[PDB]
C-alpha cells in the first residue's frame, strides 16, 4: 500500500 | 462482524503452489476460471476453507471430477474429503460495473482494473486469501479488442491470440510466487510512455507508464522518478529490479494512493500526472516519494512478504523508512526530517491517544483495511529508524542483507526482521521488540544539573506511557535518546565519562535513569532527542534563551527548526488560553526578534528558513493540549500570523522580492527559495490589506507555474482578501474539466475560514467538477472539510457533524473504505469539551444505527462509543  | 487476533495465527491446512486464471472479461458479467494446484499439509478431516465475497459459483471440480463434497457459508466455500495433492477448478461470475466499493475488479472510467490488498482477491474468485499462501500465477485475459486493446497482468506476455467476434486474449506469467494481494489486472485503452533502465549488473528493464489518452504530456516526471528510484535502491541498499518489464498504470478512480502489484503497479493518477502549470513543487516531490515507495516494496513487501496482516508494518514501516531516505538523499535531508516529524507529532500522536490506538503490530483487527494507518506507516518507520540509530548504517545494511538472505521468497514477521538486525549486528534488541507490541506515545521527562566543582553534567531521564483505550498495561521501552551539549561559543563539548568517550545516543531503558558526563568545561545548552531520535513527547524545562541559542548554533538544521517549535509552543498555549478569555495575542519582543534574525540571516539555507517560517498546523498545535479548542487554535494561528506580518513587514517583503525566480525548475535549491518566498507571501497576505491584495492578485496572474499560482490563491482564501472570489472564479473557469487540478480548489473551499463555508461546501456537492463516484473528489471536498477545517467542522451548533453523518450515510453503502477514512474526525470526540462530545456521540449513535452498517465503520464507531 500509500493510502491517501 | 468479529475480530481476528494475532495470537490465533496458525499455519494453513492447505497450500496452493500454482494458479492459472482465465478472465472472460465484460463490465456487466465477468466469468472467472481458476485452476489451482493444491497441497494438503494438515489433517485429512480438515476441510479446505476458501474465502469469497459476492461471487456467483458456477462449478467446482477436483482433479476434473465434479465435486459433491462442499458447501457455501458466509464468505466461504468449504470443501471436504480431499486427497493430499489435487487440482482445484472453480468457475465463478462477478460484476465489475456493480462494484462501487472499488475492491476487487472494478471500472475506472472505461478501464477495468483491480485492487486486491488487503482482502480484495476473494471478491474475484474463491481462494486462500491470506498472505502466507504464495503461488505462481499465470493469467489469461479475454476481452473486446476495441474497448480493451491493452490487457495487462503481472510478469511477462507469454501468449496471445485473436478470436471471433472482435475479441482477443493475452496471457501473462509471473515467475515469482506471490500472495494474491499482489495480483493485478488492467484492461483498457491508454497512451503509453516507454523507456528503459539498465541495472547496475546490466539487465535492461523496459519501463511502461499507462495513462489515459491525452496525458502523455504529464508522464515524464513519474518515469524520471521511477528511474531515480531504481538507481537509488542500487546505490543505497544494493537492490536491483528482478523482472524484465516494470508497468505502472495511472487510474482516476482509486480508493488508494498507489499499490505495489508485482511488475504492475496501479497508481492513483494524483501520484503520476504532473506538468508545471497543473502541479506544485509539493506534487512533484510526492510523485517522487510515492513512485519510489511502491518501487521499494519490490523487495520490502514482494520478495519478502507478510506472514499475516498483523505484520503489515514489516513492509509499510520499512518501506516508508526507505521512501524517506530516498527523498532525503536526493533532496534536503533536513526538510524531509522536519516534515516527517510534523506528521508524527501532529497526526500520529493524535491517533495513538484515540480510540483507534494500536501498536505498530496490531493484536486485534476487525476490518484490516482500517489498519493502513499513521501508526503502522509513520511510527512504523520511526521504529525502523530507531533500529538504524542504534546500529549505525553499516550494521543496519548488514541486517537488511541477512533479512533477505533468510526470507527471500517467503512471508515473514516483524519479529523475523528484528531478529535479523540483531543477529547481523550483535546489538541486543530483546527489549527493543516492545516497540512492536505497545501502543501509545511515551513521555520522556528530562531534568539536568551542572556541577562546576567536578565539571559534571548530570541528566536524569524518566519515561512512562499512559494507558491507552486498547491497553491498560504499559512498560518501559528501549528509547534511543540522542544528545549534544553546546558550550558558550556554540561548540560541541565531547561526551565523556572517566576519561573515555561516550556514545551520544543514550540507551534509556528504565522508568528512571541517571547519566553523568565528565570534563564538561562550561555549563551546557543541550540539544535533546536530536533529530527526533525516538517517537516520544519530550518534557524539558527549556528557557527561551536556550532555544534561541540553539536556533543560532545547533549543528543539525533539524535541531534549529525543532528549537524554534519548542519556542513557539509555549506561546501557542499561552495564546489559546488567552483566546478563551477574550484576550488578544501576546508575544514577547524577543520571540519576534528570533524570527526576524532567521529572515535576515544570509548564511541560513533558505529551505531551513522556510520551515522555521511555516507555523505549526492546527493539528500540530492541537497535540499541545489535553482538551482541544479548535476555534481558539484556528484563531490563534491566524493572529500569530497577523502579528508577525506586522512586526516583520519590511523584512518579509524584502525576502519575498529577493527570492524572485524567473525560471521555474524542479530542483532542490529553486524549490527551497520558492518555498521561502511563498512563506513570506503568506505572512504578507495577513498584513496591510491593500498591499496584500496587490501582491497576491499579481502573483496569481503572473505565475508561470502552479506552485506560485496556488500559494497566491490560497493566501487569498486564507486571509479573505478582496480579490478572492474573482481569483476562485477564474481558477474554476480555466480548470473545471480537470479533476486533479480542481482537487486543490475544492481543498481551498473546504478549508476556507469564511463564516458561510459549510453552506458553500454543501452547494459544491452539485458542482460540475464534483462527484460522489470519485474518491479523490470526495477526499478533496468532504474529507478536507471534516479533517482540515476543524474550526468549521466543530462549529458549536453541530452543523459540521450533521453534514458528515449525511455524507457517511451515503458512503457507508457506496464505498465503505472511503467512508472509514472520512469518519476519523468524529471518532476523536474524547479530546473535545463536553457539549461537543455529546453532539459527536449522538452523531456516532445515529451512524451506528444504519441499516447495513459496514464492518469498516462498525469497528471505529464501537471503539469510539466505548
Ligand atoms: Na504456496
Ligand atoms: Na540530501
Ligand atoms: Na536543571
Ligand atoms: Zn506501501
Amino acid at each position: 500500500x500509500v493510502v491517501d | 462482524p468479529q475480530a481476528k487476533y494475532r495470537h490465533d495465527y496458525r499455519a494453513p491446512d492447505y497450500q496452493i503452489t500454482d494458479i492459472d486464471l482465465t478472465f472472460d472479461l465484460d463490465a456487466q458479467k465477468t466469468v472467472v476460471t481458476a485452476v489451482s494446484q493444491a497441497v494438503r499439509h494438515g489433517a485429512s478431516d480438515a476441510p479446505l476453507r476458501l474465502n469469497g465475497e459476492d461471487l456467483k459459483l458456477v462449478s467446482v471440480h477436483i482433479n476434473d471430477e465434479p465435486w459433491t463434497a462442499w458447501k457455501e457459508e458466509e464468505g466461504a466455500l468449504v470443501i471436504s474429503n480431499l486427497p493430499e495433492r489435487f487440482t482445484l477448478k472453480i468457475i465463478n461470475e462477478i460484476s465489475p460495473a456493480a462494484n462501487t466499493a472499488l475492491e476487487g475488479l472494478y471500472q475506472s472510467g472505461d478501464a477495468l482494473c483491480t485492487q486486491c490488498e488487503a482482502e480484495g482477491f476473494r471478491h474475484i474468485t474463491y481462494y486462500l486469501d491470506r498472505p502466507d499462501v504464495l503461488a505462481r500465477f499465470t493469467t489469461k485475459i479475454i476481452a473486446d479488442k476495441i474497448k480493451y486493446p491493452f490487457l495487462l497482468s503481472n510478469g511477462n506476455r507469454v501468449a496471445q491470440g485473436e478470436l471471433e467476434n472482435g475479441r482477443h486474449w493475452v496471457q501473462w506469467q509471473d515467475p515469482f510466487p506471490k500472495p494474491c494481494y499482489l495480483f493485478a489486472l488492467v484492461a483498457g485503452d491508454f497512451d503509453v510512455l516507454r523507456d528503459t533502465f539498465t541495472t547496475r549488473s546490466g539487465r535492461e528493464v523496459a519501463l511502461e507508464l499507462y495513462v489515459d489518452r491525452g496525458n502523455l504530456d504529464r508522464a515524464p516526471w513519474a518515469m524520471t522518478s521511477l528511474k531515480n528510484s531504481m538507481k537509488w535502491d542500487e546505490e543505497r541498499f544494493g537492490l536491483e529490479y528482478d523482472l524484465d518489464i516494470y508497468m505502472i498504470v495511472a487510474v482516476d478512480f482509486f480508493n488508494m494512493g498507489a499499490m505495489e502489484n508485482k511488475g504492475l503497479n496501479i497508481f492513483n493518477s494524483k501520484y503520476v500526472l504532473a506538468r508545471t502549470d497543473t502541479a506544485t513543487d509539493k506534487d512533484y516531490l510526492d510523485i517522487e516519494r510515492v513512485i519510489g515507495h511502491e518501487y521499494f516494496h519490490n523487495w520490502t513487501g514482494n520478495r519478502v512478504t507478510c506472514r499475516d496482516w498483523f505484520q503489515l508494518s514489516l513492509k509499510e514501516g520499512l518501506t516508508v523508512f526507505r521512501d524517506q531516505e530516498f527523498s532525503s538523499d536526493l533532496g534536503s535531508r533536513a526538510v524531509n526530517r522536519i516534515n516527517n516529524v510534523r506528521t508524527m507529532r501532529g497526526l500520529q500522536f493524535a491517533e495513538d491517544a484515540s480510540p483507534m490506538a494500536h501498536p505498530i503490530r496490531p493484536d486485534m483487527v476487525i476490518e484490516m483495511n482500517n489498519f493502513y494507518t499513521l501508526t503502522v506507516y509513520e511510527k512504523g518507520a520511526e521504529v525502523i529508524r530507531m533500529i538504524h540509530t542504534l546500529l549505525g548504517e553499516e550494521n543496519f545494511q548488514k541486517g537488511m542483507q541477512l533479512y533477505f538472505e533468510r526470507h527471500d521468497g517467503s512471508a515473514a514477521t516483524c519479529d523475523d526482521f528484528v531478529q535479523a538486525m540483531e543477529d547481523a549486528s550483535n546489538v541486543d534488541l530483546s527489549h527493543f521488540r516492545r516497540w512492536y507490541s505497545q501502543s501509545g506515545t511515551p513521555i520522556v521527562t528530562v531534568k539536568d544539573d551542572y556541577n562546576p566543582e567536578t565539571e559534571q553534567y548530570t541528566l536524569t531521564i524518566s519515561q512512562r506511557t499512559p494507558a491507552t483505550p486498547d491497553q491498560a498495561e504499559k512498560q518501559p521501552l528501549h528509547i534511543p535518546f540522542a544528545i549534544e551539549l553546546y558550550d558558550n561559543e556554540g561548540k560541541v563539548i565531547p561526551l565523556q565519562k572517566g576519561g573515555h568517550p561516550v556514545n551520544s545516543v543514550l540507551n534509556v531503558t528504565q522508568a528512571e535513569q541517571t547519566f553523568v558526563f565528565d570534563n564538561v568545561y562550561f555549563q551546557p545548552v543541550p540539544a535533546l532527542l536530536c533529530e527526533f531520535s525516538a517517537p516520544v513527547k519530550l518534557e524539558y524545562k527549556w528557557s527561551d534563551q536556550q532555544l534561541t541559542f540553539l536556533m543560532r548554533h545547533a549543528r543539525n538544521d533539524f535541531s534549529r527548526w525543532d528549537a524554534a517549535q519548542s519556542l513557539l509552543a509555549t506561546y501557542i498555549k499561552l495564546n489559546v488560553a488567552r483566546h478563551q478569555q477574550g484576550q488578544p495575542l501576546s508575544l514577547p519582543v524577543h520571540v519576534a526578534d528570533a524570527f526576524r534574525a532567521v529572515l535576515l540571516d544570509e548564511k541560513i539555507d533558505p529551505a531551513l528558513a522556510a520551515e522555521i517560517l511555516t507555523l505549526p498546523s492546527v493539528n500540530e498545535m492541537a497535540e499541545l493540549f489535553d482538551i482541544i479548542d479548535p476555534i481558539a487554535i484556528a484563531e490563534v494561528r491566524e493572529a500569530l500570523t497577523r502579528t508577525l506580518a506586522t512586526e516583520l513587514a519590511d523584512e518579509l517583503l524584502a525576502i519575498y522580492n529577493a527570492n524572485y525566480q524567473s525560471e521555474y525548475r524542479v530542483e532542490h535549491e529553486d524549490i527551497a527559495k520558492r518555498t521561502l518566498r511563498n512563506a513570506c507571501l503568506r505572512f504578507l497576505a495577513f498584513g496591510e490589506t491593500h498591499l496584500a491584495d496587490v501582491l497576491v492578485s499579481k502573483q496569481f496572474h503572473e505565475a508561470n507555474n502552479m506552485t506560485d499560482a496556488l500559494a497566491a490563491l490560497s493566501a487569498a482564501v486564507a486571509a479573505q482578501l478582496p480579490c478572492r472570489d474573482a481569483l476562485m472564479q477564474e481558477y474554476d473557469d480555466k480548470w473545471h474539466q480537470n479533476g486533479l487540478v480542481m482537487d486543490k480548489w475544492f481543498i481551498l473551499q473546504a478549508t476556507s475560514p469564511a463564516a458561510n463555508v459549510l453552506e458553500t461546501v454543501r452547494g459544491l456537492l452539485q458542482h460540475r467538477s464534483f462527484t460522489m463516484s470519485n474518491p479523490n473528489r470526495i477526499r478533496s471536498l468532504i474529507g478536507a472539510f471534516a479533517g482540515s477545517n476543524p474550526a468549521a467542522f466543530h462549529a458549536e451548533d453541530g452543523s459540521g457533524y450533521l453534514f458528515l453523518v449525511e455524507m457517511l450515510t451515503d458512503l457507508n453503502s457506496r464505498n465503505p473504505q472511503v467512508a472509514s477514512r472520512l469518519i476519523e474526525p468524529l471518532i476523536r470526540l474524547k479530546r473535545y469539551d463536553a457539549k461537543r462530545q455529546e453532539k459527536m456521540r449522538a452523531a456516532l449513535e445515529q451512524l451506528k444505527g444504519l441499516e447495513n452498517l459496514s464492518g469498516d465503520l462498525y469497528e471505529k464507531i464501537t471503539k469510539a462509543l466505548a
